[PDB]
């Protein structure tokens, strides 16, 4: 169901992205809210994209946990916690991590390039 | 003129450690990957290990992978590798040379252009 | 890996060549065979790098040539003070980087 | 040339589906009209990403065949009959496909996290 | 910044793709706007996507250069060119090597469908 | 408390196959990664096969990768282990035990926390 | 139905190159998957290489890998097989053969089926 | 690479048994052992494919079978034009596609 | 594989130790080193984990360490309680899950 493990612990509810990445695409006004919709899904897709994740649900990435930005051990995270609360927890570094992915990402390909480039 | 000079300790025990630092000057650090070579003092010269302009690709003789880390810092225009557990056989004059590989978008080279004078590591 | 002849000799003003052999997938799939002149007490300095192009600052004397899985570096116009420790070297792809030949005097 | 192939057969059609997915994107009413052509483009792109199959035209996958949709030879599927007709062979099982589809790379997804995390 | 690059040689300007994919997305006529450059936005994914780049700010692949569009060496092409004037010297190929592009990926799909094939 | 209790046949033949089922208690089985390992009258500890907690992923010691198959009835809370070929080198007291692996949601395990009572195999 | 014919070298120094052409009649190239296995004289029959039948995947032994390739042109209707470095341990009876794989929109092969005549090959 | 017998003796009115052993992963793993028969003088025609199938022009005299890692050729009601050198062969994969044995003389 | 020692003893009360030698790559990269207490006609018994720490129900005097490519068990305080065979496992990476040594007794 949608939302139907919002509820439920990080760990749990990581197992429905699915739902939720399905039901997401289901007078002037309301055709202004369609593309509205759209233009939200396009960037998120973009920014992961230039994350490179391509369609990727769960994405692992490079970029290492500095720990300052929530010092939770990964059980208490996973397990007592649910989605809400986590996002709140860290709402003020979310930015940052985006711009680590990003130049993580940009250091990734230009590696790749450099490694087909050799004969 | 470019110059590469190679700054390190010349003798450990077996099983030490040693970290050689290459200064360059004369030319752009960072637009340039290089290379540590090796020459015993009776044998000829092999290659040892080489890092890429950047610093994110580094590649070694699969004797000395597990032993021996390439690095660079581009803004203090400064070479090193820093060696450890090493073995009698690693004992060669080791030289600083810039060359052999170029990051896709220069015209290729496969080649060492510039040399150092060297330094000795006994082992 | 790569074999080098430990020697070659010849008169002053003569044409003399070196040769550079090794396994044919080393030589035969890439086109990277340098050549180094290693005065003896000095670290080495290109001579010769790819099949026959030449740096700026080596004279005419040295060239470079290929056939098959054959390199060879030719000094025409031999001079005495040209005596070194010459080196081949090549590129042997992305598991091996560079191989080297030994030393030949003159 | 855009459903030239619609009458081959579906080996041959197989060769032409980059000149069909190109020709998918190309007063309020017409408006309207590019926005439900981009939601459903949007839809396919979702369906081929929660599947793993975003980044290609053709995407093998891990879901065997049930022999119960069609229990029609290979030689005969792909050298006899045409898209139509396959279409309407299985008309009545897209959405227990898809459903499996979706599970196997949430499946596959699951184990690449737990491969990555080996030290 | 967004096109600061833009008088920058072709090698340095390669590191900023990051700041024009986020730009490229950032009252009949402003939804119309909107609309069209969600569709110039998807038709450039999807010629990524029919080339195999969908995830990639930067991909490489095994169409090589005909060297008669232009003959220019690799330095000075990257070191001395700018992207405006790269542009304006192949102005009369671009389609061509999308042509070349779309057929590699073609034979690269069926090609690694093959090899999949093989036990 | 936990409980782990090895059972399967007794004495086999070289070219036959052997079962093995192991039976676990006051724990939930589909939270820990479980594992096979054999102590040979002859040997010490080794290890013979790993499993995930969900069974997707299953690896194998190179000796016996072509003969062994490790599997897990989560419902059953049941660890289930075929063997086939059952050389006479094979012969020892196999035991499953858990721990050894962990999903990536939980701490990092590698360490076989609980350890059965065992069965012998002969040969 | 289907019949082989191939054209090519006798007796060749070592060191040289050889082209071995198969030409046919009764299928269309593009429609199968075709191989050169060839007889040793004094023994039985090995698999030397086989190509896709669209040409795009070559596959050979690794015995053969540095010494022979197999080409395709289904517009000619010709297959063909070009060895270099003929090392002395080549000399056999080479045989054109359809079959050896599919494309995955046929059932798989496996197997070869028609035969040509052969050439035989010395060094 | 596969065994197989050097030789059989078959007779009028007998069956004859052509084994192949392989490796077990190899044969196991993939169920593709054919046979040929390669009269002398000539090239190898195939009789048997797969472990049951057979192709036209081949009679129901031949029959193949598979058990563990060994395979087999069962051919009745021998003919003089059956005497020709039989072979077996098996997919073993991509890393290697195919293992040859050796010729029995019937 | 993994060395130990044969058998280590001491006094009742003395704190010795047991010693695990592996090789340097699998030991140095992988800090997952654990030691395990088998009790004769017991299954071996999880004693101490990740290096230095000690799971529940398991005596305080129980300790390790690592140092290089070995590491060691520390079993202080010697009651007549501990006579075991003492085992050493590490972690070797993805090819190889797990090494492991030969017993210990006390
Ligand atoms: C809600 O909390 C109760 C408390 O035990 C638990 O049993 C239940 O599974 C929880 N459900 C979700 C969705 O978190
Ligand atoms: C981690 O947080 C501290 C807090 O100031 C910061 O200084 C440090 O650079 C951060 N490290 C990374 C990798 O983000
Ligand atoms: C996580 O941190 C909490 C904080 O008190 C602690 O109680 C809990 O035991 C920790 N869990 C792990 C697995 O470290
Ligand atoms: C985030 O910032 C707000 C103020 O803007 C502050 O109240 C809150 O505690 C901060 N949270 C964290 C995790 O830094
Ligand atoms: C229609 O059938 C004929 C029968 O041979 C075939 O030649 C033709 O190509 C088919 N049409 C298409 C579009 O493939
Ligand atoms: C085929 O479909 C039927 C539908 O009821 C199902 O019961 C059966 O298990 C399926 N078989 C396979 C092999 O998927
Ligand atoms: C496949 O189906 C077609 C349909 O007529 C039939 O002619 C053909 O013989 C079948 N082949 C096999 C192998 O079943
Ligand atoms: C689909 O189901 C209907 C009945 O629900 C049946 O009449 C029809 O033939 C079915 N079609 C296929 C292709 O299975
Ligand atoms: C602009 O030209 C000057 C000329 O000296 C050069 O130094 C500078 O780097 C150039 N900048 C860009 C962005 O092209
Ligand atoms: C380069 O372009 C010319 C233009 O006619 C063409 O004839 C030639 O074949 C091309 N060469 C390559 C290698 O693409
Ligand atoms: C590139 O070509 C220009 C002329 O077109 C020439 O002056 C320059 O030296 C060339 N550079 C290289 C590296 O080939
Ligand atoms: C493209 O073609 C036009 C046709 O007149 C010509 O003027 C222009 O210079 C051409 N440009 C290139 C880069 O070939």
């Amino acid at each position: 169901g949608f939302l139907g493990a919002a509820g439920s612990t990080m760990g749990a509810a990581s197992m429905t992205l699915t739902v939720q990445a399905r039901n997401l695409l289901s007078g002037i006004k309301q055709l202004q809210a369609r593309v509205l919709a759209v233009e939200h899904y396009l960037r998120d897709q973009q920014l992961l994209g230039i994350w490179g994740c391509s369609g990727k649900l769960i994405c692992c990435t490079n970029v290492p946990w500095n720990s300052s930005w929530s010092n939770r051990n990964l059980s208490e995270i996973w397990d007592n916690m649910t989605w809400l609360q986590w996002d709140k927890e860290i709402s003020n570094y979310t930015q940052i991590i985006y711009g680590l992915l990003e130049e993580s990402q940009n250091q990734q390909e230009k590696n790749e390039q450099d490694l087909l480039a050799l004969d | 003129e470019v110059q590469l000079v190679e700054t390190g300790g010349g003798l450990v025990q077996p099983g030490g450690s040693l970290k050689l630092s290459c200064r360059a000057s004369g030319y752009t650090f960072s637009s340039f990957a290089m290379s540590w070579v090796r020459q015993a003092p009776g044998k000829g010269l092999e290659w040892v290990s080489l890092i890429n302009d950047r610093g994110g690709l580094t590649f070694y003789v699969d004797s000395v992978k597990g032993r021996f880390t390439i690095s660079r810092d581009n803004s203090k225009n400064t070479l090193s590798l820093q060696m450890h557990s090493l073995r009698d056989g690693d004992t060669a004059v080791y030289y600083c040379a810039t060359g052999g590989m170029s990051s896709a978008l220069q015209s290729s080279k496969y080649y060492f252009d510039f040399w150092g004078q060297g330094a000795l590591v006994t082992v | 890996a790569l074999t080098q002849p430990p020697s070659v000799s010849g008169s002053p003003g003569q044409s003399v060549t070196i040769s550079c052999t090794g396994t044919s997938s080393d030589i035969g799939s890439y086109n990277y065979v340098s050549w180094y002149q290693q005065h003896p007490g000095k670290a080495p300095k290109l001579m010769i790098y790819d099949v026959t192009q030449r740096p700026s600052g080596v004279s005419d004397r040295f060239s470079g040539s290929k056939s098959g899985n054959t390199a060879s570096l030719t000094i025409s116009g031999l001079q005495a003070d040209d005596e070194a420790d010459y080196y081949c070297s090549a590129y042997a792809g992305r598991q091996t980087f560079y191989i080297f030949g030994g030393g030949t005097r003159l």
